[PDB]
């Protein structure tokens, strides 16, 4: 756990308070995949 | 790097290691204890806040 | 006499009141050391409120110091 | 001179008190301040300017006082409307997902969110 | 007659120690007014008047003790 | 007439005693001259006069110490 993958987390928590909007809501939700590769071969790739 | 906005100009930047900011005199312009591992906070904090503003 | 004796006895117990404003003097000192070198700058403000830190705390030693003299002669 | 800056927003980004809660515990920042490096832990901040003050509730980031009085906070989210049940909701069900699994130390954090909701 | 008048001249002198805590103390107040002032040079107008109500605290058990010894010495 | 000479050297030994504050105070400077030292690396140019004032006025009061015990020792 990386210090600003807790703040990360933190700001996350954050907006749950009761006032919303979309861009935070953006903000709190993305997708991606890290791929490994090697020295050539990709290791299958796993969800950011 | 956007440089005007019909140009783009390729960039790069350097990402400064936990070692820059121990070995960097930043005890003589700024002031923690020893009980923050600081380099090790900052070098995160940093690492990500460099890289969204590259992205951006 | 017992008295005379006494006198030059009650001299000396008085002499040990000195030691802690020995210490305090230091503890000052040691307080001015810390601040300069942890702002750089502090120095102008810090100069005279070190300068009233000692004499107060010499003071007390003087006090005991004068009982000493006091008591030595008479 | 106070900067306060988040990726999606600038605040202060002059400022007389700033309160501040921080690895040190709370600091509090007034004029000339030694330069310091802190992280700021997650947070109910006040930021005074004059009189008028202005209450945010913070992410937590890095706060360093610059040795030019620069004040650069930089925080992922900050206002009073962020304070303003839900949370409560959320914490418990967080905290039954503590006992399968990072997980845990983001219902930790949730703990500390709460509380920190419940300050205010 | 000499067992008494003795008796006043060391009394005096025992009554003399109690003021090295005193003595430290004052210095203490001070060490925090230097060091609290260095770590926020602005914080100086509050603490000011609160170190030297802090100093004048800690002299005053100096004072009770020296007024025992000062009674002691000429009584 | 014993009594009296017995009296001087304990009222000598007794002064001696006060010395010891002076030592341990002596040290606490020079500890905060290389705590700064080491603090700044660069303090040490304004610092290390203030060090030698420091121990001066420290050394002093064992001093009064001193001259006192010599002053009950030898009459």
């Amino acid at each position: 756990i990386s210090y600003a993958a807790y703040l990360n987390v933190a700001a996350q928590a954050i907006r749950s308070t009761e006032l919303q909007t979309a861009s935070v809501l953006n903000r709190s939700q993305t997708d991606a995949f890290y791929t490994q590769y090697k020295n050539a071969s990709e290791p299958t790739p796993i969800t950011k | 790097d956007p440089v005007s906005s019909l140009s783009f100009e390729p960039s790069e930047k350097p990402i400064f290691n936990a070692k820059t900011i121990e070995q960097s005199p930043s005890f003589g312009k700024f002031e923690i204890d020893t009980d923050a591992n600081v380099p090790r906070d900052l070098f995160e904090y940093t690492l990500a806040n460099q890289m969204l503003t590259a992205m951006a | 006499q017992l008295v005379l004796a006494a006198k030059y006895i009650g001299a000396g117990i008085s002499t040990i009141g000195l030691l802690g404003a020995g210490i305090g003097i230091a503890i000052v000192f040691a307080a001015l050391i810390n601040g300069v070198s942890r702002n750089p700058s502090i120095k102008d403000t810090v100069f005279p409120m070190a300068i009233l830190g000692f004499a107060l705390s010499e003071a007390t030693g003087l006090f005991c110091l004068m009982v000493s003299f006091l008591l030595l002669f008479g | 001179k106070l900067q306060f800056a988040l990726p999606h927003e600038t605040l202060y980004s002059e400022v007389t008190q700033v309160n501040l809660p921080a690895k040190s515990g709370r600091i509090g920042v007034l004029a000339n301040h030694v330069p310091t490096v802190e992280q700021l832990l997650p947070g109910v901040v006040e930021v005074m300017e004059g009189s008028n003050s202005k209450k945010f509730f913070i992410s937590g980031g890095f706060a360093t006082v610059q040795p030019d009085s620069q004040l650069c906070v930089t925080a992922i989210e900050a206002p009073l409307e962020s304070f303003s049940e839900n949370i409560k909701n959320l914490l418990a069900e967080a905290k039954k997902n503590v006992s399968s699994s990072r997980e845990a130390a983001e219902a930790a954090i949730q703990v500390e969110v709460l509380e920190n909701l419940q300050s205010v």
